[PDB]
């Protein structure tokens, strides 16, 4: 909501999105352990007008935090970095 | 880059007041004041003009355009015509099978009043003026009785009624025939009477109820524009169902909807639906 | 011609009749004389 | 505004009655340009299943329609000529849109001339308005039935015979004439007379009626197949009105049947 | 203005429900008899020669000077699904579906089917509805 | 218990393939609702409804996002009728039938507009039916776009 | 001098000509053709895969 | 291409040498402007190399039998009309169109294009809440080509017309069984009821 | 619109009259819709051009798009001196002359449209009359419960025409295949070789090669065999309806029947008119035994 | 400002004759009016009014509204007792 | 919208705010090197229509420097409405009105050399032409973020792309996203819409269920003597004798089954 | 059950097109097969070569 | 409420203490009233007028009044749409002809179990299919 209100508001609004707002939002997504949203947002970002104008960029910090969260939360079809092996799952899987 | 709608397209001599930016003339407080006031008021004037163009009734607009349409350079003189084509024609009616003879408008000198009628239509009976036999009784109006005639002839399902002929009466008739409450009507320039033709639908009348506004002539009810505006409104929905009929200061017989349109107050006559 | 095709339709027939009417009505024949030809008898009485 | 054209409407029916008993129903330029408005206003109306046009005649006149009023037309043509005459007179008094060497005379010559052309423009207008009215009747979107009661002079002939429903009472009549008043026939009936059909059925009739002013009647209008419909019933107009009052929906099936049934029962000739 | 505010009208009756219509009355909903041409009009056939009145002149209906070729307007069906509805619907179609019997529709949708004695003959299979009873 | 459906001639199954999607995809301007609506033997409200559903199916099929303002553009007259009703009677929702005005027009009421329409002429066809001819004064432009805070 | 002829007969103020001609590529039936088989009809057929 | 627009691209003929040594006859017609060739005759904007490569790498698959892996299956599968899945017809689709389309499809969702798809959920968008205004629909064809480029219609003669409407007035003649339906054809009623 | 709707109903009704096939409402309207869009395309292209009508001498010039939309008006100063009335009439009659020219073009275009339309109906129409079972009887032949009676008169005057070859079937498909065989035969021969290098040849390959259309270029990219819709041999909309709900079956059946009847009535009206015009028929029924005695 | 308000009060050619001009003749400076506006301005533009607007249809159907538990829906006749519940909500 | 020379040409219509006054432009370059679209100053007075909301023709009228071609040499004025032939949405500019002296584009005879800037492109479907693969991509001003010559599949590859659309059996196919489409008039009919509350808008569609205090005695009486008719408020319940229960979205006009 | 049956049967068995008298079987005023007049006409003729 | 009235209101007998008052009277009165109520649509038809609420239906009509100009107002020259029958066409064949008729178009024995299309339904049928017939016969 804040992210929309940032360009919507006449008084306190910026004409286009500033970098600050972008990395702030991405940081929130990271900090919510929110995966799908982080991905989609990143792609949308590089699909924006501000990106093609050169105004907003993807920095190293954004990139690597993005990747960090990509790693540490469950992916739908696959196993992920930061999946903890359960010793007792042998009850079913068969392998310790 | 072809441009339609500007032929000159670029005026060279034309440049904006702010852009050319000639050095500002220094007026005495007199000058600056007078200019602020005259242009404030020419803005007031402009705003007015626009508001009038917004509020102009369609009839006015159409008149304006086919006025300008026909307009020539010189104001040409009228052309002499036949001895006349301009006599308002006499409404067609049948001599033989008839309620009343249609009387010529050329006989206008022969005619009498509602009170003292000149002899005509001797083979029909003559309606009589309805008046009180004693004091306490109501004083009847040829509106009261107009309404009760129509009411009663609607109850007996008759196709024609003979009815008293005064001004607001045939006014009321025209209004009702506008709203389609009555099949038709005619005045034959008979003095006492004229005749209305009733309409029926689905086995019963088109008129639910029809009531006069005043029982007496000694009572005269006045309708404010706001009241007539209330009638129109049924809890927030605009309702033209019922028709109320007025005299105006101007001697016109109107429904309440036209009245409200131009915000005139009028004297009550009757209500019919 | 008289063929089912060669007959003028309504639009051209009115226009044609107009052409002829327009051209004849000018001649003193119609307006000065023939127009009064069909007047009633007492019309001519009143005029005389 | 003039009380020339009057009308009577039912729920689904519309009666337009031309009222001009004094002139023998000859329509003026204004009154025709008017009738074109009433006819198509009634014809483009939402609830009209059938619009019936007839002659309101209070017993004064038997014409259903006259032609153009020839009295008016003749009058203003005569005025126009008179002004050409005075203008010519002073053009020859100075000579012994006309541009001269003299301001006074250029002045009053041009005044006279302009006024002449105004008159002629009123005649022109009359002819145009009649022709266009005929066209109106011919192209009417909803069914327009012309009940022809009594005679028609030329453009009146036109007005009655070109409605797609033209009924003839017995009293109907057509006088296409006017070489007898020293003019060529007007009103479009010429087409009807020149249809290859008429040359087939009545060879020579076309010239008969065009040259000799001579009346045609119900029977002959029927045989030439000019119109399909005929009735002997008193005051058909009332019955049409009240029949279409009892009628119900507006779907074109309903309309087709209602109209069609009316036509079959009265106007088409059986028994 | 009006201050009467259509939002706030109405009286809460507590548990008592009532019907309301989104647009028109439900009987007026399915118009199929004029759509699929089930009406006597079509069968009597009487007035169908009138679709073709243009045929009354041969050399014209070929040459197309007049644009009225059809009963109500420019052509036989310009519209046909809309226009006729401008007449107020006095006698609406109602419920036509015959896929079950009247008695089976009635049975399913109405409590009234359980009490065949309490209903007169003309109404027998006719109701789709549940009726409250109130003994005054 | 769900066996039968009203109006068997147009099946929901067959409107899955949208009609002439190979055309109005490519220049959606030259294809106002009229050109399509000649396809269905239904009435007006139903066929515009269907056109909306076509646009949406089509868009979802080509994996692009649909114009959400299309239902406003096809129903434009209804849009504004509703905006103005909401303004008049104070409520939020969709104006339904009980709240229509009870005015009774004469039979020939439509004549003025009818001759205005019959005599209209248009330089090209786009001008003929553009989406916005519904609008003249600024009031109209204000009610037709109040919703996009953008426009 | 729109319609006014000159000395030797040539037009004064050369007159306006019409560019209108019947366009020949415009058959709609091949614009929207059948979705897989390329036939130009309006006929809706449900094929087999 | 039958058309006015369908003329080709700029092509080499060599110097004055090879040109006098090419053309025998040369006849000239008056100067008129250059029409830029349409998008489908333009070799650099139309190049399909990637899809041609995709065709070829799958080409050996096209030479083997068709066999249902549900054994016991005979009846053909119905493909319905107008489904987007089964459309074979490109009218204006060049490499250009296919890429404009590709990209719009990709920025719609990226997770359609991943061999192993990640979680795809809607997040915010940079144009605004109304961003669909600047995005939606399919890539649009240039209108000059839409209108003008279409094949020349093979002129239909009056002969074929005369024949077709002959055949039209042959089928309108009556069939002997319709007015009074034989008692024999009215026994044939079956319902699924 | 009208002329087309009449013919399409002729086709639908005839389809159910002769064989038990029903055309889907969907289909019936989609035919029409295609005629419509055809016209629309013609309008699109027709507004890019202009028509010039002219009144007196060349003094009054009116420039107007063929649709009848007014664009420019040029006038001699001579007109300016007339009267407003005559100015009006003059420009008006110029405008009328423009409308005349434009409408002439248009009507040519329409004839073109009608032709494409017919061509598009042809697989359906022919599809019903080119079957081994299709037949007609003369219209004046009495029909009775069992079957149809012989018309007596002039045993020469009645000739039965046959559309179909009675021996083994030769269908239109075979004829198009024949055409492409001769195309390839001509192409592959010498003197068909030198012709394919001519301008005539490259014209022919311009228009009538589809196979050479580069990918994504508009138009058909293969040559198509003519459509085959044999009417008695293909179930159309009656099969789906008869499975799903009987009610819609009976109603669609009904419609097709009614349309057929209507068409036939129209044909009777035109017949009647043609009969009165030549004066073989009277204007009111004179023979009532031809009606009342059944 | 209405009908109750104080009244405003009232051969050759006049100065009002001159300014006026026939729409057939080209005006003074050719202000590029949009054709549509000058149609509406002159009364000849086809009306689209709120009178031509039919029902506003539900296109995308909202959601199933599931029954939201009220205080009158309880499986025990207790909790609805007169000492606790005054009504459903 | 057409192509030539490598660039776009669009027809558009400029309009005052009240749409009183208007100008067509036939071929305008679409060039995204312009931050803001530039018009000739001559039109400033042409497009000025003084309505009631804007007593002067425009909301904003200022001077600016802004020499792109080729200190106050121009005027920012607006709003002005712009309809491009392609798009359904109006685009509202606040353009630079430039006199002849600052920049004069007469460039070819009759040709005024107008163009459209990113002021207007951001508001169109034309914006989608600005993304990689589009027709405006070439002409974007050079950035770190935009690579000039990379093939499209190369770039898209660098972001997310691997295969063609929905090529892997793991991702559903785009067109099964929507299978059934619900239109009341073509199937099963309209809903039976009731309410309990003040209005249709103020209440719930739900009746009260059988567990209500007042419904229990009645429903009992109905379960026991089923065939005779029974008084009560148990009618108003969502439960009743008939097989058809009253719950929301009953399709009652349905020809079911 | 009976009335529904009759309805279906009467609808499926109804004739259409034009009979020898030029009109539909459902035409308003004019009729076909009056008092089995055609049935008898087939009775006494018979269909044979 | 039994009728589903939202906006109605109703009063019996002025003051509620006015005679006669019975529960019978109270019911019968309101039912009487409601039975005398005229619907608005009915009222509008009664006067021969179009209700404001129903006018939207004229819109498509009025719409293509407006949209009919040029090329869509055009009817094909010469062609009415009514094509009268002239000759008599019969393509029917003796059966031995229509046995081998379609066999280069579709499969052999095209007309096999087809009873309407053949005067002999059993021809071309191979034996067991003929057996199927009598098999369901008994
Ligand atoms: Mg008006
Ligand atoms: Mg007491």
């Amino acid at each position: 909501a804040l992210w929309y209100r940032a360009t919507e508001d006449p008084y306190f609004g910026t004409p286009q999105h500033t970098q600050r707002q972008a990395e702030a939002l991405l940081k929130v997504y990271v900090q919510a352990k929110q995966r799908g949203k982080a991905i989609d947002f990143m792609n949308k970002l590089r699909g924006s007008v501000e990106y093609l104008t050169g105004d907003i960029t993807i920095t190293t910090v954004m990139q690597e935090s993005y990747d960090a969260l990509l790693d540490t939360t469950p992916h739908p079809h696959l196993l992920t970095n930061g999946f903890t092996l359960e010793s007792d799952a042998a009850k079913y899987t068969g392998e310790v | 880059a072809k441009v339609y709608g500007a032929v000159p397209p670029l005026g060279a001599a034309q440049g904006h007041r702010l852009l050319h930016g000639k050095r500002e003339r220094e007026g005495s407080l007199f000058a600056v004041a007078n200019d602020v006031k005259r242009d404030e008021r020419l803005l007031r004037q402009q705003l007015n003009a626009l508001l009038e163009e917004e509020r102009m009734p369609m009839q006015a607009r159409l008149q304006r355009n086919e006025a300008v349409s026909s307009h020539e350079a010189v104001p040409q003189t009228p052309l002499v015509d036949l001895p006349g084509v301009e006599r308002r024609r006499d409404l067609p009616a049948d001599p033989i099978t008839r309620l009343f003879f249609q009387h010529k408008g050329d006989h206008a000198l022969y005619y009498g009043t509602y009170d003292k009628p000149s002899v005509q239509d001797d083979d029909r009976v003559q309606i009589e003026k309805r008046v009180p036999r004693r004091r306490e009784e109501n004083l009847y109006t040829p509106i009261y009785d107009f309404c009760h005639r129509i009411r009663e002839a609607t109850e007996q399902r008759k196709r024609f009624v003979v009815v008293p002929s005064t001004i607001e009466t045939r006014g009321c008739a025209r209004v009702m025939h506008d709203h389609g409450l009555v099949a038709g009507f005619r005045d034959f320039h008979n003095d006492r009477a004229f005749a209305v033709e009733l309409k029926y639908f689905q086995g019963d009348s088109t008129i639910n109820v029809i009531e006069p506004c005043s029982y007496d002539g000694r009572t005269e009810f006045e309708w404010s524009p706001k009241m007539m505006r209330r009638l129109l409104n049924t809890h927030g929905i605009h309702n033209r169902l019922v028709v109320y009929i007025c005299r105006t200061a101007d001697n016109r017989i109107i429904d309440h909807i036209h009245a409200v349109k131009e915000n005139i107050g009028g004297r009550g006559l009757m209500m019919v639906h | 011609d008289g063929a089912a095709e060669n007959v003028m339709p309504l639009a051209e027939t009115l226009g044609t009749e107009f052409k002829y009417f327009t051209r004849l009505m000018r001649r003193p024949d119609f307006y000065r004389v023939g127009v009064h030809t069909d007047k009633s008898v007492e019309k001519w009485e009143e005029i005389k | 505004a003039n009380r020339t054209i009057t009308g009577n409407d039912g729920r689904f029916s519309k009666t337009i009655m031309i009222n001009e008993p004094q002139c023998n129903q000859a329509l003026s330029a204004k009154t025709a340009s008017e009738l074109s408005k009433e006819i198509d206003k009634a014809t483009n109306a939402v609830y009209s299943k059938l619009s019936v046009l007839e002659a309101a005649q209070s017993g004064l006149t038997d014409y259903f329609c006259g032609g153009l009023n020839f009295e008016i037309v003749g009058f203003e043509l005569h005025m126009a000529a008179m002004l050409r005459e005075r203008a010519a007179a002073i053009l020859e008094r100075s000579g012994a849109c006309a541009m001269l060497l003299e301001k006074a005379d250029e002045r009053e010559v041009n005044k006279l001339l302009r006024d002449a052309s105004r008159y002629e423009d009123r005649v022109d207008d009359a002819l145009r308005q009649h022709a266009s009215l005929i066209w109106r009747v011919y192209t009417a979107p909803r069914p327009l039935m012309t009940l022809t009661n009594g005679k028609c002079r030329g453009t009146g002939c036109g007005l009655s015979l070109f409605a797609k429903y033209c009924a003839l009472k017995d009293s109907s009549e057509f006088i296409f004439d006017g070489p007898n008043v020293g003019i060529t026939p007007y009103g479009g009936m010429t087409r009807l007379l020149a249809r290859p059909e008429t040359s087939l059925k009545y060879p020579g009739l076309a010239e008969f009626v065009v040259l000799t002013g001579a009346s045609l009647f119900a029977g002959d209008a029927l045989r030439l197949g000019w119109t399909d419909l005929f009735t002997t019933i008193p005051d058909m107009t009332y019955h049409i009105k009240e029949w279409f009052d009892t009628t119900e929906h507006m779907h074109n099936d309903a309309v087709a049947w209602q109209l069609g049934h009316l036509l079959e029962t009265c106007f088409k000739m059986k028994e | 203005k009006n201050l009467n505010s259509w939002y706030t009208k109405g009286t809460m009756r507590g548990g008592v429900p009532r019907i309301y219509y989104a647009w028109m009355r439900p009987g007026s909903f399915t118009r199929r008899r004029f759509e699929k041409m089930r009406n006597p009009f079509v069968d009597l056939e009487t007035g169908t020669s009138l679709y073709f009145r243009d045929t009354r002149d041969s050399a014209e209906a070929i040459a197309h000077a007049a644009d009225s070729k059809g009963i109500k307007g420019m052509d036989n069906a310009i519209d046909l699904y809309n226009e006729y509805r401008i007449v107020p619907d006095l006698y609406p179609e109602g419920f036509q579906w015959k896929h079950k019997l009247n008695t089976e529709y009635n049975q399913w949708r109405s409590n009234t089917w359980l009490t065949p004695d309490l209903i007169p003959k003309e109404h027998r299979g006719r109701f789709l509805c549940n009726f409250q009873l109130n003994i005054v | 218990r769900l066996r039968y459906e009203i109006n068997e001639d147009y099946k929901v199954r067959d409107e899955l393939g949208p009609e002439l999607f190979a055309l109005w995809s490519k220049a959606p301007e030259r294809w106002p609702p009229e050109r399509l609506s000649k396809m269905y033997g239904l009435d007006f409200t139903l066929v515009r409804k269907i056109l909306v559903w076509h646009h949406f199916k089509a868009c979802y099929d080509a994996c692009v996002e649909p114009d959400w303002s299309l239902p406003k553009r096809l129903f434009a007259l209804e849009w504004i009728r509703d905006v103005r009703a909401r303004k008049h009677g104070l409520f939020y929702g969709k104006m339904r039938f009980a709240e229509q005005k009870i005015t009774f027009y004469s039979d020939r009421f439509l004549f003025r507009d009818l001759v205005n329409r019959r005599e209209a002429s248009y330089a090209n066809v786009w001008e003929m039916d553009d989406p916005y001819r519904f609008l003249q004064t600024e009031q109209d432009y204000e009610d037709y776009w109040g919703d996009n805070y953008d426009v | 001098g729109l319609g006014e002829v000159d000395d030797k007969g040539e037009p004064k103020v050369p007159p306006l000509q019409s560019n209108a001609s019947v366009p020949t590529n415009v058959s709609f039936y091949e614009m929207a053709r059948h979705p897989w088989e390329d036939r130009a009809s309006s006929w809706r057929r449900d094929g087999f895969t | 291409g039958g058309s006015v627009l369908d003329r080709s691209v700029a092509v080499p003929i060599g110097d004055s040498t090879q040109v006098r040594e090419l053309f025998v006859e040369t006849k000239v017609l008056g100067v008129e402007p250059l029409q830029s060739p349409p998008s489908w005759r333009t070799p650099f904007r139309n190049d399909f190399a990637e899809e041609r490569l995709k065709e070829l790498q799958r080409a050996p698959f096209k030479r083997e039998k068709y066999v249902s892996l549900i054994q016991g299956k005979y009846t053909p599968k119905v493909k319905k009309f107008g489904y987007t899945q089964h459309t074979t017809v490109d009218d204006f689709e060049t490499k250009e169109y296919k890429d404009r389309l590709l990209s719009k499809q990709f920025f719609q969702n990226p997770q359609a294009f991943e061999v192993v798809p990640d979680r795809h959920e809607r997040s915010v968008q940079f144009g605004g809440k109304w961003e669909y205004q600047r995005t939606h629909g399919l890539p649009t064809v240039d209108r000059n080509e839409l209108e003008n480029g279409w094949s020349e219609v093979e002129p239909i003669s009056d002969g074929e017309m005369k024949v077709i409407e002959q055949a039209l007035r042959d089928i309108s003649g009556p069939r002997p069984g319709n007015f009074v339906k034989p008692p024999s054809k009215t026994k044939s009623l079956q319902l699924s009821e | 619109m009208e002329v087309y709707r009449r013919i399409t109903e002729r086709v639908r009704g005839a389809l159910w009259a002769h064989h038990g096939r029903l055309m889907s409402e969907r289909q019936f309207h989609r035919i029409l819709a295609f005629v419509y869009n055809n016209k629309y395309e013609y309008q699109i292209r027709f507004d890019r051009m202009e028509v010039v009508g002219r009144e007196w001498g060349g003094r009054v010039e009116v420039v107007t798009t063929p649709a009848g939309f007014l664009k420019r008006v040029r006038v001699n100063p001579c007109v300016e001196d007339l009267t407003l009335y005559q100015q009006q009439q003059l420009i008006l009659s110029a405008y009328a002359n423009a409308c005349a020219d434009g409408r002439k073009l248009m009507e040519q275009a329409e004839m073109n449209i009608y032709k494409q339309f017919l061509k598009d109906l042809k697989p359906i129409v022919m599809g019903i009359r080119d079957n081994p079972e299709f037949y007609t009887v003369s219209e004046n032949s009495i029909e009775t419960i069992g079957g149809v009676l012989q018309t007596g008169d002039s045993n020469n005057l009645c000739h039965t025409h046959r559309t179909i070859p009675a021996a083994k079937a030769r269908q239109p498909a075979d004829e198009v295949r024949a055409r492409q065989e001769w195309e390839q035969k001509w192409i592959n021969s010498p003197r068909g070789q030198s012709w394919a290098l001519t301008l005539r040849g490259k014209t022919y390959f311009a228009l009538h090669g589809p196979q050479y259309r580069p990918r994504g270029a508009p138009g058909a990219k293969k040559e198509t065999l003519p459509l085959d819709i044999p009417a008695p041999y293909t179930a159309m909309d009656e099969k789906r309806l008869l499975k799903k709900n009987w009610m819609a079956y009976l109603d669609n059946k009904h419609v097709a029947e009614v349309m057929w009847t209507r068409v036939k009535i129209a044909d009777r009206e035109k017949r009647q008119r043609l009969l009165q015009e030549t004066g073989r028929a009277w204007h009111r029924p004179i023979n009532e035994e031809a009606i009342n005695r059944w | 400002g209405g009908p109750g308000s104080p009244v405003r009060g009232p051969r050759g050619y006049t100065a009002e004759w001159r300014d006026l001009r026939n729409p057939m003749r080209p005006p003074e400076f050719p202000t590029p009016w949009e054709r549509k506006y000058r149609q509406y301005a002159r009364g000849q533009h086809p009306s689209y009014d709120m009178v031509y607007a039919g029902p506003m249809p539900e296109i995308f159907p909202m959601r199933r509204d599931f029954r939201k538990p009220t205080r009158w829906d309880f499986h025990d006749i207790e909790k609805q007792g007169k000492y606790r519940t005054s009504g459903p909500y | 919208f057409r192509m030539s020379g490598g660039d776009m040409f669009v027809e558009y219509k400029v309009l005052s705010r009240d749409h009183r006054r208007s100008i067509r432009v036939e071929d305008a370059i679409v060039d995204p090197t312009f931050k803001r679209t530039v018009l000739p100053l001559g039109w400033l007075e042409l497009l000025r229509s003084p309505s009631l909301r804007l007593p002067t023709g425009y909301f904003v009228e200022e001077t600016v420097h802004v020499s792109l071609p080729n200190e106050a040499n121009a005027i920012i004025a607006g709003p002005v409405v712009l309809y491009i032939t392609g798009q359904s949405v109006p685009v509202v500019l606040n353009p630079y009105f430039v006199p002849e002296g600052t920049w004069d584009m007469r460039t070819r005879d009759g040709e005024l050399d107008l163009r459209l800037g990113m002021d207007a492109i951001e508001q169109c479907t034309l914006f989608s032409e600005l993304r990689p693969g589009g027709l405006l991509y070439g002409k974007l001003p050079e950035n770190p973020n935009v690579r000039r010559n990379e093939s499209l599949r190369a770039t898209l590859g660098r972001y997310g792309m691997k295969c063609d659309l929905a090529e892997s059996p793991l991702v559903p196919r785009p067109w099964t996203r929507m299978r059934y489409m619900f239109i009341d008039e073509l199937q099963r009919g309209p809903k039976l819409t009731e309410f309990v509350g003040h209005n249709p808008r103020n209440g719930t569609p739900w009746r009260f269920s059988q567990n209500t205090k007042y419904f229990r005695i009645g429903i009992w009486r109905d379960t026991i003597r089923r065939n005779d008719m029974n008084e009560g408020l148990h009618a108003h319940s969502s439960w009743q004798k008939s097989p058809q229960q009253s719950v929301p979205e009953v399709r009652f006009l349905a020809p079911y089954p | 059950m009976g009335e529904r049956m009759r309805a279906i049967i009467e609808d499926y068995s109804k004739g259409f097109g034009l009979g020898p008298h030029g009109h539909s079987p459902t035409h308003d005023t004019i009729h076909y097969n009056t008092l089995n007049a055609e049935g008898e006409r087939v009775r006494d003729l018979g269909y044979t070569d | 409420c039994a009728f589903g009235f939202q906006h109605a209101g109703c009063r019996i007998n002025l003051k509620a203490t006015n005679n006669p008052k019975s529960p019978t009277h109270t019911v019968e009165g309101v039912f009487e009233a409601v039975k005398a109520l005229r619907s608005v649509s009915e009222i509008a038809a009664s006067r021969g007028k179009v209700p404001h609420s129903l006018i939207y239906n004229i819109y498509p009509y009025l719409e293509e009044i407006r949209r009919r100009k040029g090329m869509m107002a055009m009817h094909p020259p010469g062609k009415d749409g009514l094509l009268m029958p002239d000759r008599v066409v019969d393509n029917r064949l003796p059966d031995h002809l229509k046995r081998g008729y379609y066999d280069d178009v579709y499969w052999k024995d095209f007309f096999a179990g087809s009873d309407e299309h053949l005067n002999e339904p059993r021809m071309g049928l191979r034996g067991d299919e003929m057996r199927r017939r009598l098999e369901e016969a008994q």
